[PDB]
């Protein structure tokens, strides 16, 4: 009936968003992994700067 | 999010046809079960019509 | 999280309390019709039979 149609609609909307939901949820993701490396190479530059401006102090 | 509102919004839509579907069965029953009630108290009256057509 | 479990298992429940429901109604509906079958079938006959008696 309509309500069968309405149904399936409403079904595939659901589909659709879940799968785009989904898909910003491994975008954001992939964009939290950058940004943890560049956490990680922002601490290696905190402790090369450390090092050497300790060395340039000494 | 973008999802949770999307799946909310499926859990919703099923919630008002569940409940309308619930209510329309409801309202249903009520007038068959009248109707089928009415019709028993026409049998009756016609029961005793025929009580008295006998006498 | 803790919003998402409580209001997902409110609506499903919502959903099946109103599907049960209107199931049951649905099911009182059609005994009830066939009752009132029954009795239209025999408030004729019970007719039929006034009308011999009135002859």
């Amino acid at each position: 009936d309509f309500d069968d149609i309405h149904r399936k609609r409403v079904e595939k909307d659901l589909n659709e968003l879940q799968t785009l939901i989904e898909a910003h949820f491994e975008n954001r993701k992939k964009e939290e992994e950058e940004l943890i490396s560049l956490k990680d190479r922002i601490e290696k530059r905190r402790a090369e700067r450390a090092e050497q401006q300790r060395i340039r102090n000494e | 999010m973008d999802a949770i509102k999307k799946k909310m919004q499926m859990l919703k839509l099923d919630k008002e046809n569940a409940l309308d579907r619930a209510e329309q069965a409801e309202a249903d029953k009520k007038a068959a079960e009248d109707r089928s009630k009415q019709l028993e108290d026409e049998l009756v009256s016609l029961q005793k019509k025929l009580k008295g057509t006998e006498d």
